[PDB]
């Protein structure tokens, strides 16, 4: 149920899972998530 | 308004109004009515322009005080004479009357988190109007509704700063509705005041900083 199988290729989770595992990474994942924050920061603006 | 001006009102001209108004309007009103057009013709002709910068008038009344006219008109009163000859006089009434330049406004309608407010004023501030005729808490939302005004001339590239200082946080929009154009600070017509090439104009005049780049260009 949780894998694709012994191959490993493909996954996924309960609800409850992912949000151990989000509130778990939190401290390695921060940024400002909006897309308004990266105003002159995208890769667009860097190429011009 | 006054009984006998309202009764006189002639036209409005390309903007603003026109009224007649002396004793030989009494004298020979069927004369000057076989001239109405001509005058007519012309103020649209003059207002549309100006003795400033060729740009258009606002907020100017003019009131025919006196004209004579050629003995016996033998053709004389031509459109050649009269339509400049107005041109000129309306010239001549508005630098004598003190002119003066007038700039266009727009709304600044910023939406913000309150923690943000003191950004939006500095930049006001900056920008040079520097003015908010409104704020208002945005009931129901962590915002605040801010209204302001921004002479267009020191509008270039005001929303960046907006966007840049408060972080990607609020926006800001500009719209002309109303059409008004405030006094611009300086008088329109001294020589002294300005400060040579590449320096923002003083605040007390950018009436005649406005008037001789615009002047140059005209010829």
């Amino acid at each position: 149920k949780k894998v694709n199988g012994t191959s490993y290729k493909k996954w996924s989770f309960d609800l409850p899972e992912m949000s151990n595992l989000y509130r778990l990474s939190t401290p390695l994942r921060d940024e400002v998530t909006d897309k308004n924050y990266y105003y002159l920061f995208d890769k667009k603006s860097f190429f011009n | 308004w006054d009984s006998l001006a309202s009764r006189n009102v002639w036209s409005f001209y390309n903007g603003n109004v026109l009224i007649n108004d002396t004793l030989p309007d009494e004298i020979s009103p069927e004369l000057l009515s076989k001239y109405k057009e001509q005058i007519i013709q012309g103020f649209y002709w003059a207002v549309k322009e100006g003795p400033l910068a060729e740009e258009p008038i606002y907020g100017v009344q003019y009131k025919l005080l006196s004209i004579s006219v050629p003995s016996d008109v033998n053709i004389d009163v031509m459109k050649s004479q009269i339509i400049p000859l107005m041109k000129k006089a309306c010239y001549v009434g508005l630098l004598t009357a003190i002119p003066i330049l007038l700039e266009p406004i727009y709304e600044v309608d910023i939406t913000v988190h309150a923690p943000l407010l003191p950004i939006v004023e500095e930049l006001m501030k900056k920008r040079r109007g520097s003015r908010i005729y409104k704020t208002i808490k945005v009931a129901g939302t962590p915002l605040l509704e801010v209204r302001g005004q921004v002479p267009v001339i020191e509008s270039a590239g005001f929303e960046t700063d907006l966007r840049l200082s408060t972080n990607g946080l609020g926006m800001c929009q500009l719209y002309f509705w109303h059409k008004i154009w405030r006094k611009v600070p300086g008088d329109v017509l001294d020589k002294d005041a300005f400060i040579p090439k590449l320096k923002p104009a003083p605040i007390n005049s950018l009436s005649r900083d406005f008037v001789m780049k615009t002047r140059r260009r005209k010829g």
